[PDB]
């Protein structure tokens, strides 16, 4: 709900359709079919939740529009928040500023995450008054200041070094400030509400917050969800957060990676920081360069190797970077250390159920015979085409203003918008009309 | 809350003539009501700001 | 006076309320199917419910793809954001094309923001800090908070001013008796100049002597300004600037463009959702238009295959004019319009149509009216003919030389002799290649 | 407690300069191979020969990387070990030659041992020792400074020459605060106030250190190890806080340039100056480069040039290639893709696949590492399918088998469970077959 509600390609699937025994219901959770694929995906998800072993890869095989991306994103949704999920593309990794090996290093680093906890001891209390004998005795006379809270109030002595500290961040009392118990650093939060009427207009500094409630100093632990890659960036540069936001990582050297791994191990054995299993997904990996393949093969054996998800619809074809072909357009070395999942095209029942759920997601009311003819189009055309057809038919219906989408409505929508087959036929029969590949096209109309 | 009590009391007392320019033009105490109403409204919206 | 560059003749699709396109309307003659489909696309975008859809326009050249795109852009209106784009524009040198195309995708959609601020004006007399009569034992009473009684002729108030706003006051080097303008929130300081009272003090002065603007001291104004999403993106990624030395250095650090991470975008999305729950802002969708797509790299096609999957992807309309063409960046991947089938699976194909002689006559006379140039019937017939056999573009290009030849003959109308002389002095592609066939040295 | 198809290797599994045990250190078979490996490890421990290279060749699933990790484990954390791949040599930021040079200098490491006596504890008392100056003067004259120091279960009073006053001025400590003193070089260091003084002030920012453990005077050892590459970077990269060069290091993009050879020769000279004195000592490292086939002819030529250096450590090469065209020249076809010039300059070891009994042992040992047990029937069928399909397909099916057994609540695996495990996932051969049998572009 916190993200955009705009209807994406798959706005109807939320999580995984499996049960506790990993048995998929035929129509559940928003995704239909792929029972074997659903069970395998749930196996992978359960193993990720286990996280006891790593350094494994998984790939899904199927034609376009079969649900590879749908299954991947449903697995990601069922994974839930606070578990680091990284989704990248095989094309964006080709960076003109970053080495592809270095980019893949960050891609692996972002997938794994770490939880770090920290305990704080600070003194919180509204100041009542401050009295320093700076003239009768001068020289840090160790004045007394009274600090109040909604439940308790005490007076605190001020030392010479405390006199110098309070000389900075000057407070005239009537103001809520807090001082760390350990480091003695005082933070000026904001005045009391009684100061709201001192002047009509104040700057951005003055604030009027409530008096702190309870005891004076309190103990609180803070847990942070911080993955490895951002720690690498912040350690690489004096100010690494700006490089994190802007992306100017500067090709972090591997020399600090061993140091950060040792620090992570130290925090793990100390219990300060714990790791969280992560998932990496890459779509359309069939296009990729052989250096990336070799680096993936190398990095898959490292201890810090999250599960890696691949999607590919290519048959036995040539790999980019080499002249020769290979199965799936991918080297057999990757196929050696991988598990492959097969996905198939949906049948007319699955297609009509998908159309119905997509129309429900689009909030587009339909007719039974209209649904039947849309399913006929979807089986003759591709599945992604009938969804767009019904999308356009919704606005054509509201143009007609007669509630549900009509049969003639879908017929006119199909007539107005060409299918891929009709487009290819029109191109072939009018190759003279179009600018051909060779660069020749007939401009004159009269013969 | 503590201000619009007085604001509404003043409006119910002399809100029909103090706010009127003609009555407030020549009246020893009606302008006092007018300016008090203006002042309480000013503090009201300034506190809201 | 009036400048025309192959356009401004069209005022949008101008379809009927039923969606039917009439024969002649808004610089469009005929072409019912494409105009009706474009109106359907307008109905898609105005629905304000769906995202990620896209469509490609196909056909031979000179058929009005640019005309239709400009028509839909015009009918959408300046309030509705639009991002034109050319295929060659994507290929950059600082950052990889993926960042540029995500930047355009964010630039597509916009968001108007409601905001309110406070206005202050008046002349300056006081430059004093807080006296702070009570020492309290911690203060050698003095503060970098100069209390100024804002002397406007209609009101005066003493303000405890921040060190930054007083520093900006010192930047203007104000003295006693000069109008000032300050902000409650930002504290922006601008002075219209010294008052006219001090004008007689100096016989000459670089500082301009100005009267006090009329109005109350404290004034409140509200703005509902519309700002696109990616201006906020770059502002959040890189601070815009400031008058202070620290801000000067900060903007001196990193002014070049780089990638944009999604975490800041999602935080901005969440705070915008909070605003729309508060009603401060309301989102508007966006349209992205790409020119001459056949040249795009296969990597761009693969990335755009997943770009539409994102929920933030707006409607992107596409134009291509190729037949059986291999995809650029590939070797054997050949498909209609040079685009891989995986992309076009989710796309909708719409095809433009050629025109009949009467259509050429109508467009020619519409153009002649556009450049307020009057032509005779015989010259109109000759232009329509030669446009049919040569091209529309050649006739449109030589329309102006015909009028120029008429004018240099002190004639306000184009005659047969005018177009004949223009054809004598200019040659189309066909006779260009005919001449270049019989070339001594590539004449 | 996590692993990635590894950590079952325990060194090389050798004996005291003899023949390695058949199944030792998570190893099966390749007794001659790992005996040659142990010979290599002994050569590395010798730390005498310079610029020696070796390559191991074989097919897939031969365990070359497992052997390389075995060398890394047998070396120990003290000996530096720098893995490398031919893919990362192609660097956008800087040329491949400089990346190779830096990875080369990363393997070698330098160790320094430092000795210094330490006097520490709470300052009980401070007093000067006034005396008479040799030249007559009305002013005072102090000849010594007596400091009373208190540590755990021991206190000490030490005389100090009055030159210690400058150090005490640089430190600003008077009483009740613990200090730090060293015997010969003198000087003072302040660590913090005594912990017993915290109750004096209710609120203060100074953390009060406790009384130091042990006696007042101590003599501890300092051991430090640094790679020569790190020393090169430190001598190259600028450092500062205020000077213009300091934030010229900032507000820009710090890029690694090609380090000048004069800096390298100067740091070698200072390493020599500190190793003959005995402070420093040099231990050679090793650069592990696997999939060297991916490297270009330029890298091979530079390796040929650089293998003769006298700060050249042993380098181990890993590749599964054989008679294959060399990257850079299609006509040149050389064994393992490496040009023969390097091959003559290095040694070569052949690797062979694993037998059915060895695969059975591998499967059972991996199951024990996984802490999941396999019965005889499933073990036998898994060994058979691994022999017929591939090593990795059998190796990686343990996790799905375990999770499927957990779903049925059985701790161990059974015949139908592993049958289902085979059913869900397909190997490379099945993938290829379904590829040719599918006409839907799959
Ligand atoms: N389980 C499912 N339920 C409903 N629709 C699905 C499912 N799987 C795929 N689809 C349809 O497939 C289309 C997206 O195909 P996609 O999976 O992205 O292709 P690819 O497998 O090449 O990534 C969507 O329009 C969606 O409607
Ligand atoms: N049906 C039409 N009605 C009116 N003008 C048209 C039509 N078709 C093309 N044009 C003219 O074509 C010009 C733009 O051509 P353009 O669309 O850029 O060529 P292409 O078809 O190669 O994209 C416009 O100035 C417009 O006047
Ligand atoms: N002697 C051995 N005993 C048990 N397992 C081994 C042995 N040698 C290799 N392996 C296995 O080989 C795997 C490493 O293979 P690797 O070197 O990456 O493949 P390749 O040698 O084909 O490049 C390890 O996971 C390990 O289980
Ligand atoms: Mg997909
Ligand atoms: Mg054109
Ligand atoms: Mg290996």
């Amino acid at each position: 709900l916190k993200s955009l509600s705009l209807i994406a390609a798959h706005s109807h699937i939320t999580g995984l359709g499996l049960d506790e025994n990993l048995q998929p219901r035929p129509t559940s959770e928003g995704m239909v079919g792929q029972l074997q694929a659903r069970r395998a995906a749930g196996v992978i998800l359960k193993m990720v939740q286990n996280g006891t072993i790593a350094g494994r890869a998984v790939l899904v095989a199927g034609p376009p529009s079969t649900g590879k991306t749908a299954l991947a994103m449903g697995v990601s949704q069922s994974l839930g928040k606070d578990v680091p999920f990284t989704a990248i593309a095989g094309s964006e990794i080709f960076s003109l500023e970053l080495s592809k090996t270095e980019a893949l290093t960050q891609a692996f680093r972002k997938s794994i995450g770490i939880k770090i906890k920290e305990e704080t001891e600070l003194i919180e209390g509204e100041v009542v008054e401050i009295q320093i004998d700076r003239s009768i005795t001068g020289g840090h006379k160790q004045g007394k200041l009274t600090i109040k809270t909604t439940d308790m109030e005490t007076i605190y002595e001020l030392g010479n070094k405390m006199i110098d500290g309070l000389t900075k961040e000057k407070v005239l009392a009537g103001d809520v400030i807090s001082i760390d118990k350990a480091s003695g650093k005082i933070t000026k939060l904001g005045r009391s509400f009684a100061r709201s009427r001192d002047y009509d207009a104040m700057g951005a500094d003055t604030r009027f917050v409530q008096c702190p409630e309870g005891e004076l100093q309190k103990r609180k632990t803070v847990v942070h969800t911080v993955s490895l890659h951002e720690i690498d960036v912040i350690n690489s540069r004096t100010q690494g957060f700006l490089a994190l936001f802007t992306g100017d990582t500067g090709e972090i050297r591997s020399e600090v990676r061993d140091q950060i791994n040792t620090k992570v191990a130290e925090w793990k054995e100390e219990g300060k920081a714990e790791i969280v299993p992560g998932v990496l997904f890459i779509d359309e990996v069939h296009m990729l360069d052989i250096e990336c393949f070799s680096f993936i093969n190398r990095a898959l054996e490292d201890e810090f190797a999250p599960i890696v998800m691949m999607a590919t619809n290519r048959g036995v074809s040539k790999t980019r970077g080499t002249n020769y072909k290979s199965p799936h357009g991918l080297p057999l070395d990757l196929l050696d250390r991988s598990i492959i999942i097969t996905t198939k095209s949906y049948n007319e029942q699955e297609i009509k159920t998908i159309l119905s759920i997509r129309a429900q997601e689009e909030e587009v009311e339909l007719s039974s015979d209209a649904l039947d003819l849309l399913t006929k189009t979807g089986v003759e055309t591709s599945l992604r085409y009938s969804s767009n057809l019904i999308s356009v038919a919704q606005q054509i219906a509201m143009k007609r203003k007669n509630n549900t989408v009509e049969v003639e409505d879908v017929k006119r929508a199909y007539l107005l918008f060409l299918d891929s087959a009709r487009s290819v036929k029109y191109v072939q029969e009018n190759e003279s009309q179009y600018i051909d590949d060779q660069g020749n096209v007939q401009i004159s109309i009269a013969k | 809350n503590k201000l619009r009590e007085t604001n509404k009391q003043l409006q119910e007392e002399f809100g029909e003539a103090s706010f009127l320019n003609f009555q407030d033009a020549n009246q020893y105490f009606k302008y006092s009501n007018k300016q008090k109403l203006e002042g309480t409204v000013d503090m009201l919206n300034f506190l809201k700001m | 006076v009036t400048r025309t560059a192959a356009h401004t003749h069209i005022k949008g699709l101008g379809l009927d309320e039923s969606g039917v396109a009439k024969r002649v309307e808004g610089g469009f003659v005929g072409q019912i199917e494409a105009r009706e489909a474009c109106g359907v696309i307008v109905d898609l975008i105005k629905a304000k419910k769906m995202s990620g859809r896209a469509i490609l326009l196909a056909g031979g050249p000179s058929t009005g793809k640019t005309a239709l795109a400009l028509a839909i852009s015009q009918e959408l209106g300046p309030k509705v954001p639009f991002c034109p784009l050319v295929g060659s524009e994507l290929y950059s040198v600082e950052v990889k094309k993926t960042e540029t195309l995500m930047e355009n995708f964010r630039r597509a959609i916009g968001l108007r923001i409601k905001e309110t601020k406070e206005v202050y004006e008046g002349e300056v007399t006081e430059l004093t800090p807080e006296d702070a009569e009570n020492p309290l034992g911690g203060y050698g009473k003095t503060i970098s908070h100069v209390i100024v009684g804002l002397k406007s002729a209609k009101g005066t108030k003493t303000l405890r001013l921040d060190p930054t706003i007083y520093e900006s006051i010192q930047r203007e080097k104000v003295s006693i008796g000069d109008v000032i303008y300050i902000e409650a929130n930002t504290g922006a300081v601008k002075r219209v100049g010294r008052s006219d009272a001090y004008a007689t003090e100096f016989d000459l002065e670089t500082e301009e002597y100005v009267p006090l603007p009329k109005g109350e001291v404290h004034k409140k104004k509200e703005i509902v300004q519309d700002v696109t999403l990616h201006d906020l993106d770059v502002a959040n990624a890189r601070p815009q600037g400031g008058q202070d030395v620290i801000s000067m250095m900060g903007q001196l650090l990193k002014p070049k463009k780089t990638e944009i991470t999604e975490k800041l975008r999602q935080e901005v999305n969440k705070v915008v959702a909070k605003y729309i729950d508060q009603g401060v802002a309301e989102l508007i969708p966006g349209v992205l238009f790409i020119d001459e797509v056949n040249m795009l790299d296969i990597e761009i096609f693969t990335y755009l295959n997943k770009a539409l999957e994102s929920n933030i992807a707006p409607v992107v309309v596409l134009a291509s004019n190729r037949g059986m063409t291999t995809v650029r960046g590939t070797e054997d991947v050949i498909s209609p319009h040079g685009v891989p089938p995986d992309l076009i699976d989710r796309l909708l194909i719409v095809r433009t149509l050629p025109y009949d002689k009467d259509e050429i006559r109508t467009i020619i006379e519409r153009r002649a009216t556009v450049e307020r140039l009057q032509v005779e019937s015989s010259a109109l017939d000759l232009l329509a003919t030669m446009g049919t056999e040569t091209s529309l573009r050649y006739a449109l290009q030589l329309l102006a030389p015909c009028g120029i030849l008429a004018q240099t003959s002190n004639r306000k109308e184009i005659v047969v002799n005018d177009v004949n002389e223009a054809k004598l002095l200019f040659l189309d592609a066909k006779r260009s290649t005919k001449i270049l066939e019989t070339s001594a040295n590539y004449l």
